[PDB]
RNA sequence: UAUGCCAGCUGGUGGAUUGCUCGGCUCAGGCGCUGAUGAAGGACGUGCCAAGCUGCGAUAAGCCAUGGGGAGCCGCACGGA
RNA sequence: GAAGGGAGGCGAAAUAGAGCAUGAAAUCAGUUGGCGAUCGAGCGACAGGGCAUACAAGGUCCCUCGACGAAUGACCGACGCGCGAGCGUCCAGUAAGACUCACGGGAAGCCGAUGUUCUGUCGUACGUUUUGAAAAACGAGCCAGGGAGUGUGUCUGCAUG
RNA sequence: GGCGCCCAAAAUGAUCGGGACUCAAAUCCACCACCGAGACCUGUCCGUACCACUCAUACUGGUAAUCGAGUAGAUUGGCGCUCUAAUUGGAUGGAAGUAGGGGUGAAAACUCCUAUGGACCGAUUAGUGACGAAAAUCCUGGCCAUAGUAGCAGCGAUAGU
C-alpha cells in the first residue's frame, strides 16, 4: 500500500497511457512500481552509459543514483534522481521525469528499460 | 422498601403496609394468598382462628415435610402460623382504621390486594464445630395491603 | 383529535424492475436467526454470535438441527443490501444541511434519536418540502 | 383447575451501568539535613457539651510582637447554649 | 409507640425522604399471556398450525382468473407387444411446472414481528483432555463486575518513507 | 445337488429395531412398477478466483464441467471499547445509561420508537492502548434451590407446678 500520492499518481499516469496510447513499456513499468519498494530500481551512471544509445530515452522504474561515468548524450527517464545524478547526467544529455516521458511520448516508443 | 404494585383509586380504596417485619417470610406468603380477596372483617375473624388453633392455614409452595391437615380444603398440607398472623392482624388493625377516618366501611371492605415483599435478611451468626460459623438470619418482611369498597 | 405524522409518510420509492425483483427475493428468502450456540441454554451466554470453536462442537461440524453457521453464502443481493424494507436508501440525518444532495425518489431520511424537538421540526418541514421522506417521522394531534 | 413451566408487566432485592471526582499513579522543576539548647517517635492530657481526626501542652483547637487582612469569627462538623 | 402505617405539607422531581443521582442481571412477591394433573428428558434449529398483541419505530398477506413458464413431465384415447405384473409408439416435450407480475375480490391480530404452545425433520450441552467424550474422563450452583502476547536491549525478515 | 432337522447348557424380562409373518412379510431364480439425500439436473442470489473496461481493490459486463467441507497452523479484510489531535456535528424543545419494542447487516455490530433518566454525547480521518470472556476446583460482590429442613433431646445436674 503505497503511501505517497505522487507514486501513487504517476502509476494511474503510466496506466492509463500504456492502455489509451500504444503504450506498454508504461504499463510494465507501473507494474514493476505496483510491486514492493526493494524490488524498484536502484541504478548508478555507469550502468546507463554501459547499456544506453543516443536517440533512444532510457527508462528506470525506479530512481537513478551518481556513482560512475556518462558520457553518452542520452535522455534518461526516472521516478526520481538524487541530487548529483540529475546533475551528472544534465552535462552530457537530459534527465526527465516518467511524468514527462509519458507527456512525450504516450506511445512508449524508442526506449530502453534499465535496471 | 416496598411501594404499592397495584393502582388504588384513592376514593373507593384504603391502603396499609407493613415494613421490615421481622417474621417468616413463607408463611407471610401463604396468609396473604389466603385472605386475598375475603373482607376484612372476615380476614381478621379468619386469623384469630388460625392463631387460636381453630383454622390452618394452606401451605401450597413452602410445604416440605409439613403434615396434613383434615380441615385445609383441596390440598393437604397446612399451619398455623401465630406470628406472621399476629402482624397481618395489625396490618388490618391499620387498614380498617385508616378507612373508617375516610368515612368508609372498614370491616366491609374487600381484600382488593395483599402481597407480602422479602426486603432482606438481618445478619446473624452461629458458631458450629471444627472452628466455622455459619449463617443465622432473619427475615425481613414488607407486606402491602389495599382495601376496596365493595 | 387525531395524531397525524408529519411529512411524506406514504411516499414509495421508484425501483427498477431488478431492484424491486431482488427486493422481492430478500423478503421471501430472509434468514437464519444466527444466534450463539447454545445462548438459550446459559443466561450469562448472550445471543451475539461468536463462531463456534469447540474441537467437538455439534454446530462447528454442522450436525443438522444445531443451527446454521456464517458463511458469505448468506449475504442478501447486492442490488438491495441495506435497503429500508420499502426499498428506499437511508441516510442518516443530524440537522437540515444533512438534506442537502438527498434524493428523495430513491432516498428516504432517518434523523439521528438525538436532535431534539426543535431542530427536528426545522429538519421534517424542510425535508417535507424536499420531496423526502422521514422514517422516523413526529406524530401531531391535528 | 391444584403443585407447576416459559415470557412480560407492577413493586422489591441487588448495585452493574452511565455520568461525576475531595484520591491515586507517573513524569518534571526546585529544594534538602534534624538531635544532649533532649530530636524523630510514642504515651497521657487538653474543648461549654467532645467519642474519632486535626491542633495544642498544666499558658494545652491556644498566649505575645511586627507586617498583611478585614467584618466578621469560635477547625474537620450544616447542633444547641 | 420519639416505631411503622394512613392522610397531609415542601420541591421540577420524595419512584430525590438519609450508603437518599442513575438503578442492569441473578433473584422474590403479586399479576397478564400461552401450556397444564394420560404422560417423556441437551431445553433448540428449520418449516407449518393454535392462542396472545394500543400507538410509535416494519407493511404487507390471502383467494379466482390471466401472463411468463427451468429442470422435469402426464391422465385419457388410439395402435402394437408381454404368461403376467406391466411395457412400446402417437397424442407430446403438449397439459402440468418453482418464482415473479397484472386484473378482480378479500384480510387489519390482518401480513411481518414478538410471546407461548402444538405438529413434522434433525438433534445424547458447552469448553478441555483424548486415537476415541453424552460419557460412569476433567471444570462450573446462578448473575454482574474483575480476569492472560507487555517493556528494554540486541539480532533477523518484511511493508512503507 | 437344494432347503431343513439332530448335535445346540447361564445367570433381573424372550426377541429379527418392534409388531408380527408360513402358496411368506422366509430362501433361491427371473422380471415389473415405485419410495428414497445436501449427490445429479434446473431458476435466482452470495462469496471467491480469473478476464474486459478502469486510477480503483469503485461501477459495469464476462468466465468457473475442470471454484465453494475442515482441527493445528500460515495469510488478509472488517466490527466494537478508552483517551489524544485535526475536520465536523448532536443535547434541558431532554445527552449518556437502563427497560421493552421496530428496521438493517452473513456477522462482529449499526440504528430508530416508547418509557425511564436529568447532563452530557458523537461522526470522519490520523493516533493511542491496563481494548472484547462461558470456561482457569479462576477473583470479588450479590442471589436462589437446598428448607420453614438439621440443631435448640442424649453428659448421674430429667424440674418444675
Ligand atoms: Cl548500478
Ligand atoms: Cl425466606
Ligand atoms: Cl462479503
Ligand atoms: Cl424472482
Ligand atoms: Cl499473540
Ligand atoms: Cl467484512
Ligand atoms: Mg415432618
Ligand atoms: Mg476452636
Ligand atoms: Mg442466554
Ligand atoms: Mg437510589
Ligand atoms: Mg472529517
Ligand atoms: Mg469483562
Ligand atoms: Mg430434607
Ligand atoms: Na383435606
Ligand atoms: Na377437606
Ligand atoms: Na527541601
Ligand atoms: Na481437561
Ligand atoms: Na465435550
Ligand atoms: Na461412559
Ligand atoms: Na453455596
Ligand atoms: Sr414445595
Ligand atoms: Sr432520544
Ligand atoms: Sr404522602
Ligand atoms: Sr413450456
Ligand atoms: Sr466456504
Ligand atoms: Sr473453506
Ligand atoms: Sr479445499
Ligand atoms: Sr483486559
Ligand atoms: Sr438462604
Ligand atoms: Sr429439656
Ligand atoms: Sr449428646
Amino acid at each position: 500500500s503505497k503511501t505517497n500520492p505522487r507514486l501513487s499518481s504517476l502509476i494511474a499516469d503510466l496506466k492509463s497511457a500504456a492502455r489509451s496510447s500504444g503504450g506498454a513499456v508504461w504499463g510494465d513499468v507501473a507494474e514493476r512500481l505496483e510491486k514492493p519498494r526493494r524490488t524498484h530500481a536502484e541504478v548508478n551512471l555507469g550502468r546507463i552509459e554501459r547499456y544506453a544509445q543516443e536517440d533512444e530515452t532510457v527508462v528506470v522504474p525506479g530512481k537513478v543514483l551518481g556513482s560512475g561515468v556518462l558520457q553518452k548524450d542520452v535522455t534518461v527517464a526516472a521516478v526520481d534522481f538524487s541530487g548529483t545524478a540529475e546533475t551528472k547526467i544534465d552535462q552530457v544529455g537530459e534527465a526527465v521525469s516518467l511524468e514527462q516521458a509519458i507527456e512525450n511520448n504516450p506511445e512508449g516508443s524508442h526506449v530502453r528499460v534499465i535496471r | 422498601g416496598i411501594s404499592y404494585s397495584v393502582e388504588a383509586d384513592p376514593d373507593t380504596t384504603a391502603k396499609a403496609m407493613l415494613r421490615e417485619r421481622q417474621m417468616s417470610f413463607k408463611h407471610s406468603k401463604a396468609i396473604a394468598r389466603e385472605i386475598k380477596g375475603k373482607t376484612a372483617g372476615e380476614a381478621v375473624d379468619y386469623l384469630e382462628a388460625v392463631i387460636e388453633g381453630d383454622q390452618p392455614v394452606p401451605f401450597k409452595q413452602h410445604n416440605s415435610g409439613v403434615g396434613h391437615k383434615s380441615k385445609v380444603d383441596g390440598w393437604d398440607a397446612g399451619r398455623y402460623p401465630e406470628k406472621a398472623s399476629k402482624a397481618f392482624l395489625d396490618l388490618l388493625e391499620n387498614a380498617v382504621g385508616n378507612a373508617d377516618h375516610q368515612g368508609f366501611d372498614g370491616e366491609a371492605m374487600t381484600i382488593k390486594h395483599v402481597a407480602a415483599h422479602k426486603v432482606g435478611e438481618q445478619q446473624g451468626r452461629k458458631p458450629r464445630a471444627m472452628g466455622r460459623a455459619s449463617a443465622w438470619n432473619s427475615p425481613q418482611v414488607d407486606v402491602e395491603l389495599i382495601l376496596e369498597e365493595p | 383529535t387525531e395524531l397525524q405524522a408529519r411529512g411524506l409518510t406514504e411516499k414509495t420509492p421508484d425501483l427498477s424492475d431488478e431492484d424491486a425483483r431482488l427486493l422481492t427475493q430478500r423478503h421471501r428468502v430472509g434468514k437464519p436467526q444466527f444466534n450463539r450456540q447454545d445462548h438459550h441454554k446459559k443466561k450469562r451466554v448472550s445471543t451475539s454470535w461468536r463462531k463456534p470453536r469447540g474441537q467437538l462442537s455439534k454446530q462447528r461440524r454442522g450436525i443438522k438441527g444445531k443451527g446454521d453457521t456464517v458463511e458469505a453464502g448468506f449475504r442478501s443481493p447486492t442490488a438491495v443490501r441495506g435497503k429500508h424494507p420499502s426499498g428506499f436508501e437511508e441516510v442518516r440525518v443530524h440537522n437540515v444541511d444533512d438534506l442537502e444532495g438527498v434524493d428523495g425518489d430513491t432516498e428516504a431520511v432517518r434523523i439521528a434519536s438525538k436532535v431534539g424537538a426543535r431542530k427536528r421540526e426545522r429538519i421534517e418541514e424542510e425535508a417535507e418540502d424536499a420531496g423526502i421522506r422521514v422514517l422516523n417521522p413526529t406524530y401531531v394531534e391535528v
